[PDB]
DNA sequence: CACGGCTCGGCCCGGCG
DNA sequence: CGCCGGGCCGAGCCGTG
C-alpha cells in the first residue's frame, strides 16, 4: 500500500524502456530505500540492474517493503503513452493492481494486474576489471551503429591511455580509435592490455536510448563479460552486464 | 398427414418464388447463359436424371423402384438403356457409358459425386496377351475416395454386369498386371494415403484374378513402378483410382456387396462369399467386471495419435471419464454426444458446442452438444472440499478453485450409436430413466395402478399412488412427468425403497464400486468409533443428517470420501458431511449396526446389497474415453488467396492480384480469356451486353493455330474446327485487357466508386474461361462478401442434429412460428408460450449467428444486384438478420454436387449450424464432426453458372448441380436409419443390457427409423429422452483458438491432465505427445541434409545449390527450403516435458541426445561463440549425462 | 491432413530536421 | 511543423510436419 510521486516521466518511461528491450517480464523491488530492479535475459547473456533511490521522486511513500511483478510490455506502453513534462504517479492499495497516474494537462488512470514473478536471484558483484573507461553516450551509439554495417560482433581494446573499438566481417573492416586527448573521452583507466569481443545486437539494444549529454561507464577484462553504467539524474544509475563471446 | 403435406407444398410456393425471380433477371442475357443453372428435383430420379440423365429416364426410375426397389430396378433401367428405349447412343462404349453412369446414380441415391467426378472413362479393350477377347476397362480419379468404399463397389458390379449386357468377355490379367497392381497396393498405402482396410497380396492377386472387369484410369501420382509398360496400361505409375476402388471397396465392403448380388441375384461372386466367410462362489457385481473385462476390451485407438493442443479426456475405459449414459437428448443423436456444460468449462474451456472429441467405444468422431440435465463433473476444491458441481453458473463459479476433477460425469450415447456401430452394449450405469421404471412396475406389481413416465397420467392413479406412499399428488405428478429434473428428497427415497423394495434412488447413490471392499472397511470402523453423527427420523425410518470427523482420526480415508463422490466440506480440521449426502454415506452401511468386513470375490455393492435391507445399483460401471479434436468453426467460405470476382489478371495486379491496383496503376493485361463481339454495332470486348447498342453479344472462337476469329454460329457450322487448320476452335485466347477502362465502365454501369480493393483471379480455371462481369465484384467488394469457384457465396459450419427445440432457445416469437405453420408442440397441445418444446419439421434450419452476421451481407448485396445491376425489386429487405427468417437456403456438403433446400427458422448463439437430421444426412454427412455449407438461394441462383466450374480438378467441395426440395428418409442415407426415437428405452433394454448382448438381439424393442419409412408417420413424430435447457448454454468458443505459443500450448494441454484422475499425464499424456515431439524433430534433422533450394522469383529450385548463389532470370539469391529455425522449432518444449514428467529413459535419451546432435550438425556454420554467464540451469541434458 | 517459420508490403512511428 | 529510416504488424507464401 503505497504511492509514488515521479516528474518527467517521458525520461522514466526511456529507461524503462530500455530495460524494456532485453527481458519481457520482471519484478520491481521495492524498499524504503527506493525502487529497485534486477534482472537476466532469456539468453543468459546480458543481466540488467536498475537502481532507484527514493531521492529522486518527487514524492515517495512506501509502506514496508514489497516486490511488484508486472507485464514489461504492457508497463512499456503505458508509461510510452506519457509525455514530456507530464506526472508520473504510482500508487497501490489492497487489491492486486497497479494504478498509474498521468497528471499534466489532466488526470488519467491506469490499473494493470500484477503479475508473479519467479524470481532467480544472481548478484555479481564488482569482479576482475583491467580497464575502465567513460565516455559519451552518441560516441558508443555511433560506433555501435557503425559495427552493424559490417558484423555481429563488436571487439573492444583498451590500451593503455588509447581506447579503440573494431569490427570486421567478410570485405569490410571498422576502426574507431580515440583517446584522453579525443573529445569524446572523458576518462581512461589502464591496468594493462584489455581485449573483448561482444553481441552487437545486444549493444544495439543496450545503448539505444542515449543523447550527446549521456556519461557511461565500461568496466572489463580480457575475454570477459563488459559492465556498463551510466547515471539516471545524478542518482540511480543503470548498470549492464553482458558476456563476451568465443 | 395433412401438415406435413401443407409444409411441402409452402416450401414449393417460395422456392418458385425464387425461380421467378432468377428467371426474370437472366432473361436479360447479363450472364452466361439465359437460363437458371440450378435445376431443381424430388426424388433420387429426378436427382439421376438431371446428374447424368439420360432424358426420361427419371419416369422410369420411379415404377421400376415402385415394384422392385432400388437395388433391381437399377438393374431394369441398365437393360432398358442398353436396349434402346431412350433413343440412340451411338457406339457400344457410349451404351456402356450411359447405362454405368446412370446405373451407379440410382444405387448411390446420386448424392454423390462418383457417377459424375469418380468415373474417368469406360472402355472396350482385348486380351492382347491373353486371347484378343473384349472386356470391359474403368477409369476411375482419386476423387472417387470421397464417395467411400460402398459406392466405389457398386462400381465394379455395374461394371461386371454391363459388360455381361453387351456380350462383352471377362479380363483375363498376366502375372503382370497381377504383380504390378498388387505393387500399386503397397506403394500407395506406403507413401500415398493409408488404406482403410490394407489388404494381403494373396488377397490382391484373389481380387486379381476374380473380377472380370478391370480396375483402372488414370495414373495419380508421380510414383514409377516395377512391372513397367505391361500390355494396355499406358502409364507406369501409382493409380490411386484403381487402387482405391481396389482395396477399401470390393475388399473392404465385400460382405455388403455379396449383400448386393443377392439382391441381384447377379452370378459369378461366390469367390466374394468364400472370402467373406474366411474373414468371419462370488458375488454379482464382482462377476460382472469380470465379462465385462473380457467381453468388451479397451479399445485404444483413439489416444494412438495426440497433436500438440488437443487434450486428452480419459484413459479407455478408466473409471472417472465419461461415465456413459443412454440416451437421446433433442440435440444429440444421429452421430454426436451430449454433455453436462460443467465439464465442458471445468477442463478450462476446451471443449465447446462441436468440438469433435474422438471417442472410442460407440464409433469415432463424436460431436458435443450441451444437456443440462445429466450429471456433469465432481470436482475437489483447493481447499480440500469435494463439490459436485451440476449446473453451469456453478461451474463458472468455482472454476478457479478446482484443485482436481475426480469425475468428468455423463455422456449421452444414443442407442442408434450403438446399433450402427455394432458395438456391444456396455452394462447401463444405473441412471432414473431406469430407476423411475422399476418405480411404476413395483406399483403396478403391489397396487395394481398403472402409471408411466414421461407423460401425464390419469388423475386417479395418481391420487390413489399417493395414497399407498404418502405423497403430495402434485409432486408425484412432477416426478412422474420429468423424473430427471425432479429428484425427491432423500428421505422419501429411503422411503420409496423401502415401502416398494426397488433400490436407491441413483443420484443418491454413490461410487461404491471404485473403492475396494478394505478401503470402505477402514472407513467403516473411522466411521463407527470417531464420528459425532446427528440422527433424524422421517416415517420411522432413521437416517443420519451430519456426521464431522477430525481429520487426524480419519487420515488415509479422505482419500476414499473423494473416490466415493462424496460431497464434504473442511473447516477447522474437521471433516462435514452436510445433509442430503450424510444420509447416503451410511443409509447403504446400515447406519453402522451391521457390520461391513471385506470378503473376497465381492465388490462392495454386492457385500451391501447381501446386508441391507436397502438395495443399491452401481452408479458407475461404463466409462467411455475420448480426446478432443477438430474444433467447430463458423468461419467464411475464402478461396486461399481471398477472391471478390471472377476476372483473370494476371500479374497485373501484384501478388494478391488486386484489379484495382491495375486499374490506377493503368497497366495492361495478357491473360487468357474470351470475347465477344457486337453484331449490330461491332464492339468486341471480354463482356456480354453491347456499349454501343446494349444486344447480347456472340462469343468468339479462335484458332490455336491460324488466330482466326469466328462468331458463334459459323463456329458452329465449322463445327469448331478451323477451314484452313484441321485444329478445334478454342474459345479464348491470351489476350490484351485494359483493366482501366473495364473498371471504369463496371462503375459507370452500377454506381459504385468506393472500393478498397478488388481482388480478382490470377487465371480462369474453368474451360471456357469466360470471366464473371466485373459489377458483381464491384458489388461483392461493396459489401464485403467473398466468392467461391462457382459463383456463389458459402459458409461452412460444422453442423449438429436437432428434433426439438423451445423458441425461448433460438430467439423466436411464438406468433412468428405461428406463421411459419408450427401449430402445436411435441405432446400434441397447441402451442401458446415460449417454453413449449416443438418440433422442428424437417428442413427447417437453426443457424449461428455467425450465419446470421455474414448471411445478412449475402442478403445486402442480392438486394443490390437485383437493383443495382439486373434493375429489379428488391428481394430481402434484410436489415436485422431475423429478418431472413423464412428465405429458404441451399445447404450443400463437400465431396458431392446435390444441395438441399432448407428454410430458415431462428438463430443460436453457437457456432454450430443445426438441422433436422434428415437433412443432415440426405446431405450425406456422417455428423461424425463433418462441415457443411450454407448458401442462400437467390444467390446460387443469380450467380451460379457451369461455365465457371473449374475444368479438371474436381477436390472435396462442388457445387450445387441439382438441388432438391423434399427429403424422403428412404433415400437418404443409411446412418439416420438407426436413430432411437423412444420416448423412454423401455425396462426390458436396461435389463437386456447386463449380459452384454449385442444390439441386434434387441432391435425389435426399440423404435427407429428404418421401423417407420414407407408409412407416412416418419415426418409425423419422432422423440428424445433427455431435456436441454438450452441447446446453446456453453462455452461458445474453444479454447484452442486463443492459445498461440506451442510452447505453452502443451502447458494447457497438459495442464490439464494433472487435474483429471483419469488421464495420467505423468508418463504417458507427455510421452504420447512427446512421441510425436520426437517424431517431427528427427524426420526435420533427417530431411534437412537432403533437402532442395528455391528462390522468390525463379520459382525453380536447384536440387543443390549454385556455387554463384545467383539464380536464372533473376540476379537473386536462392532461400533455403527447411530452414534452420525449422529444426529447432520444439526443443523447448521436449526439453521442457524430459525435465518434468516421468519419461520411460529411451525417449529421454533420444531427446539429449537430439539436442547434442542438432550442435553437432552446426559446429561449422554457427560455431559456438556468445558465451552466457549464468552456466548450468539445471539442463536434463547434462545434468543427464553427469550421471 | 494442419502447424510454424520466413519473407513482403503497409501503416506507424521517433528522430533529424 | 515535414521526411525518412526503422518498427511493427498483417499477408502471402512457402515449406515442410
Ligand atoms: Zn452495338
Ligand atoms: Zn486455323
Ligand atoms: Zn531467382
Amino acid at each position: 500500500p503505497f504511492e509514488i510521486v515521479f516528474e518527467g516521466a517521458k525520461e522514466f518511461a526511456q529507461l524503462i524502456e530500455t530495460a524494456s528491450r532485453l527481458i519481457d517480464e520482471a519484478a520491481f523491488k521495492v524498499t524504503e530505500e527506493g525502487i529497485s530492479m534486477r534482472a537476466m535475459d532469456p539468453s543468459r547473456v546480458v543481466l540488467i540492474d536498475l537502481n532507484l533511490p527514493a531521492s529522486i521522486f518527487s514524492k515517495y511513500e512506501v509502506d514496508g517493503e514489497e516486490t511488484i511483478g508486472v507485464n514489461m510490455d504492457h508497463l512499456k506502453k503505458v508509461l510510452k503513452r506519457g509525455k514530456a513534462k507530464e506526472t508520473l504517479i504510482l500508487r497501490k492499495g489492497e487489491e492486486n493492481f497497479l494504478e498509474i497516474s498521468l497528471q499534466g494537462t489532466a488526470t488519467r488512470t491506469f490499473k494493470l494486474p500484477l503479475i508473479d514473478v519467479e524470481e532467480i536471484e544472481v548478484d555479481l558483484p564488482e569482479l576482475p576489471f583491467t580497464a575502465k573507461v567513460v565516455i559519451l553516450g552518441d560516441v558508443i551509439k555511433e560506433a555501435v551503429k557503425d559495427a552493424s554495417l559490417v558484423s555481429d560482433s563488436m571487439k573492444f581494446i583498451a590500451k593503455e591511455n588509447e581506447f579503440t573499438m573494431r569490427a570486421e566481417g567478410e570485405t569490410q573492416e571498422v576502426e574507431v580509435k580515440l583517446t584522453l586527448e579525443d573529445e569524446g573521452l572523458l576518462d581512461i583507466e589502464v591496468q594493462e592490455e584489455t581485449k573483448s569481443a561482444y553481441g552487437i545486437s545486444y549493444l544495439s539494444d543496450m545503448v539505444k536510448g542515449l543523447g550527446k549529454a549521456d556519461e557511461v561507464t565500461i568496466k572489463f577484462g580480457n575475454e570477459m563479460p563488459m559492465q556498463m553504467e551510466y547515471y539516471i539524474r545524478d542518482e540511480g544509475r543503470l548498470i549492464f552486464l553482458l558476456a563476451p563471446r568465443v | 398427414p395433412k401438415e406435413m403435406e401443407e409444409y411441402f407444398e409452402m416450401l414449393q410456393r417460395e422456392i418458385d418464388k425464387a425461380y421467378e425471380i432468377a428467371k426474370k433477371a437472366r432473361a436479360q442475357g447479363k450472364d452466361p447463359s439465359l437460363d437458371v443453372e440450378i435445376p431443381q428435383a424430388t426424388d433420387m430420379a429426378g436427382r439421376v436424371e438431371s446428374l447424368v440423365g439420360p432424358p426420361g429416364v427419371a419416369k422410369r426410375i420411379r415404377e421400376l423402384v415402385k415394384e422392385y426397389g432400388k437395388e433391381i430396378a437399377a438393374l431394369k433401367i441398365v437393360d432398358e438403356i442398353i436396349e434402346g428405349k431412350f433413343g440412340d447412343l451411338g457406339s457400344r462404349e457410349k451404351y456402356a457409358e450411359q447405362a454405368v453412369r446412370t446405373a451407379l446414380a440410382i444405387l448411390t441415391e446420386g448424392i454423390v459425386s462418383a457417377p459424375i467426378e469418380g468415373i474417368a472413362n469406360v472402355k472396350i479393350k482385348r486380351n492382347t496377351w491373353a486371347d484378343n477377347s473384349e472386356y470391359l476397362a474403368l477409369y476411375y480419379a482419386g476423387p472417387i475416395r470421397s464417395s467411400g468404399g460402398t459406392a466405389q463397389a457398386l462400381s465394379v458390379l455395374v461394371g461386371d454386369y454391363v459388360r455381361r449386357k453387351l456380350g462383352l468377355d471377362r479380363f483375363k490379367p498376366s502375372e503382370k498386371h497381377i504383380e504390378r497392381m498388387v505393387e500399386e497396393v503397397d506403394l500407395y498405402h506406403r507413401a500415398v494415403t493409408r488404406l482403410q482396410y490394407h489388404p494381403s497380396p494373396e488377397e490382391v492377386r484373389l481380387a486379381m484374378r476374380n473380377i472380370p472387369i478391370e480396375i483402372t484410369g488414370e495414373a495419380t501420382d508421380d510414383v514409377e513402378v516395377s512391372h513397367r509398360d505391361v500390355p494396355g496400361v499406358e502409364t507406369n505409375q501409382l493409380r490411386g483410382g484403381a487402387i482405391l476402388v481396389l482395396a477399401e471397396g470390393v475388399l473392404q465392403k465385400a460382405k455388403k456387396l455379396v449383400k448386393y448380388i443377392d439382391k441381384m441375384g447377379i452370378e459369378g461372386w461366390e469367390w466374394l462369399k468364400e472370402f467373406v466367410e474366411a474373414k468371419e462362489d462370488m458375488g454379482f457385481y464382482y462377476s460382472l467386471y469380470q465379462k465385462f473385462k473380457e467381453e468388451i476390451a479397451p479399445s485404444d485407438k483413439y489416444a494412438k495419435e495426440v497433436i500438440g493442443g488437443r487434450p486428452l479426456f480419459s484413459d479407455p475405459s478408466k473409471p472417472g471419464g465419461f461415465r456413459l449414459r443412454y440416451g437421446r437428448s433433442r440435440a444429440s443423436g444421429f452421430a454426436t454426444w451430449g454433455i453436462n456444460p460443467a465439464t465442458m468449462i471445468l477442463v478450462d474451456e476446451f471443449l465447446a458446442i462441436g468440438t469433435q472429441l474422438k471417442t472410442e467405444r460407440p464409433g469415432k468422431g463424436a460431436v458435443v452438444t450441451p444437456v443440462t440435465t445429466i450429471e456433469g463433473p465432481i470436482v475437489k476444491l483447493k481447499d480440500g472440499s469435494v463439490l459436485r458441481v451440476d449446473d453451469y453458473n456453478l461451474a463458472l463459479k468455482v472454476r478457479e478453485d478446482v484443485e482436481e476433477i475426480l469425475y468428468l460425469g455423463d455422456a449421452v450415447i444414443a442407442f442408434g450409436d450403438f446399433v450402427e456401430n455394432n458395438q456391444t452394449l456396455l452394462p447401463a450405469n444405473y441412471c432414473e430413466e431406469w430407476w423411475i421404471l422399476e418405480f411404476v412396475k413395483a406399483l403396478k406389481e403391489i397396487y395394481e395402478v398403472h402409471l408411466e413416465p414421461f407423460t401425464e397420467n390419469e388423475e386417479e392413479s395418481i391420487e390413489e399412488a399417493s395414497d399407498y406412499l404418502e405423497i403430495d399428488p402434485e409432486f408425484l405428478k412432477e416426478m412422474l412427468r420429468d423424473p430427471l429434473r425432479v429428484k425427491p428428497p432423500v428421505e422419501l427415497a429411503i422411503h420409496f425403497s423401502e415401502v416398494l423394495g426397488i433400490p436407491l434412488h441413483p443420484y443418491y447413490t454413490l461410487y461404491w464400486n471404485s473403492v475396494e471392499p478394505k478401503d470402505v472397511e477402514k472407513l467403516w470402523r473411522l466411521l463407527k468409533n470417531y464420528a459425532e453423527i446427528e440422527w433424524s427420523n422421517f416415517r420411522g425410518i432413521k437416517f443420519a443428517k451430519k456426521i464431522v470427523i477430525s481429520q487426524e482420526k480419519l487420515g488415509d480415508s479422505k482419500r476414499t470420501l473423494e473416490l466415493l463422490g462424496l460431497p464434504h466440506t473442511v473447516r477447522d480440521g474437521n471433516v462435514i458431511v452436510d445433509y442430503p449426502w450424510a444420509a447416503a454415506l451410511l443409509t447403504p452401511l446400515g447406519n453402522l449396526n451391521w457390520e461391513f468386513m471385506a470378503k473376497p470375490l465381492y465388490a462392495t455393492i454386492d457385500i451391501i446389497n447381501e446386508n441391507n435391507e436397502i438395495k443399491l445399483r452401481d452408479r458407475g460401471i461404463s466409462w467411455i474415453g475420448a480426446r478432443m479434436g477438430r474444433p467447430e468453426k463458423a468461419k467464411e467460405r475464402k478461396m486461399k488467396p481471398p477472391v471478390q470476382v471472377l476476372f483473370p489478371i494476371g500479374l497485373a495486379g501484384g501478388s494478391s492480384r488486386d484489379i484495382k491496383k491495375a486499374a490506377e496503376e493503368g497497366k495492361v493485361a495478357e491473360v487468357e480469356i474470351a470475347f465477344f463481339k457486337c453484331p449490330k454495332c461491332g464492339h468486341v470486348g471480354p463482356e456480354h451486353l453491347c456499349p454501343n447498342c446494349g444486344t447480347r453479344k456472340e462469343l468468339l472462337w479462335v484458332c490455336p493455330r491460324c488466330n482466326a476469329e469466328y462468331p458463334e454460329s459459323q463456329a458452329e457450322g465449322y463445327n469448331y474446327t478451323c477451314p484452313k487448320c484441321n485444329v478445334k476452335l478454342r474459345p479464348y485466347a491470351k489476350r490484351k485487357i485494359r483493366p482501366s477502362e473495364l473498371l471504369n465502365r463496371a462503375m459507370e454501369n452500377v454506381k459504385v466508386y468506393g472500393v478498397d480493393k478488388l481482388k480478382g483471379v490470377m487465371g480462369m480455371t474453368s474451360g471456357w474461361k469466360m470471366p464473371e462481369p466485373l459489377e458483381k465484384g464491384l458489388l461483392r467488394a461493396k459489401n464485403d462478401v467473398y466468392v467461391f469457384k462457382d459463383g456463389t457465396i458459402r459458409f461452412d459450419a460444422t453442423d449438429a442434429p436437432i428434433t426439438h427445440f423451445r423458441p425461448r432457445e433460438i430467439g423466436v416469437s411464438v406468433e412468428k412460428l405461428r406463421e411459419l405453420g408450427y401449430t402445436h408442440d411435441f405432446e400434441g397441445k397447441p402451442l401458446v408460450s415460449e417454453d413449449q418444446i416443438v418440433e422442428l419439421k424437417p428442413q427447417d434450419i437453426i443457424l449461428s449467428k455467425e450465419a446470421g452476421r455474414y448471411l445478412l451481407k449475402v442478403a445486402k448485396f442480392v438486394d443490390d444486384l437485383l437493383e443495382k445491376f439486373y434493375g429489379l425489386p428488391r428481394f430481402y429487405n434484410a436489415e436485422k438478420m431475423e429478418d431472413l427468417i423464412g428465405h429458404l437456403v441451399i445447404g450443400l456438403a463437400p465431396h458431392t454436387s446435390a444441395g438441399i433446400v432448407g428454410r430458415i427458422i431462428g438463430f443460436v448463439d453457437a457456432l454450430v449450424g443445426y438441422a433436422h437430421p434428415y437433412f443432415h444426412a440426405a446431405k450425406r454427412r456422417n455428423c461424425d464432426g463433418d462441415e457443411d455449407a450454407v448458401m442462400l438461394l437467390l444467390d446460387a441462383l443469380l450467380n451460379f453458372s457451369r461455365y465457371y466450374l473449374p475444368e479438371k480438378r474436381g477436390g472435396k467441395m462442388d457445387a450445387p448441380l441439382v438441388i432438391t426440395t423434399r427429403l424422403d428418409p428412404r433415400e437418404v442415407d443409411s446412418e439416420v436409419h438407426n436413430m432411437d426415437i423412444v420416448r423412454y428405452y423401455p425396462l426390458e433394454f436396461y435389463e437386456a443390457t447386463y449380459e452384454l448382448k449385442s444390439p441386434k438381439e434387441l432391435v425389435g424393442v426399440i423404435e427407429r427409423v428404418e421401423d417407420r419409412l414407407g408409412k407416412p408417420e416418419m415426418y409425423y413424430g419422432l422423440k428424445f429422452t433427455h431435456d436441454t435447457d438450452d441447446i446453446a448454454l456453453g462455452p461458445k468458443m474453444s479454447l484452442y483458438k486463443q492459445l498461440g505459443d506451442m510452447e505453452e500450448k502443451v502447458r494447457r494441454q497438459l495442464e490439464v491432465a494433472k487435474r483429471i484422475r483419469a488421464v495420467d499425464e505423468h508418463g504417458v499424456a507427455e510421452k504420447i505427445l512427446n512421441s510425436h515431439l520426437i517424431p517431427d524433430l528427427r524426420g526435420n534433422l533427417r530431411s534437412f541434409t537432403r533437402q532442395e533450394f528455391r528462390c522468390v522469383k525463379c520459382n525453380t529450385k536447384f536440387r543443390r545449390p549454385p556455387l554463384n548463389g545467383k539464380c536464372p532470370v533473376c540476379g537473386g539469391k536462392i532461400v533455403l527450403t527447411v530452414s534452420k529455425g525449422a529444426i529447432e522449432k520444439y526443443l523447448g518444449t521436449a526439453k521442457m516435458l524430459v525435465t518434468e514428467y516421468n519419461v520411460k529413459n529411451y525417449t529421454r535419451q533420444r531427446i539429449c541426445l537430439t539436442e547434442r546432435d542438432i550442435d553437432s550438425l552446426f559446429e561449422n556454420v554457427f560455431p559456438e561463440t556468445q558465451l552466457t554467464l549464468i552456466v548450468n540451469p539445471n539442463d536434463i541434458c547434462q545434468r543427464l549425462v553427469m550421471a
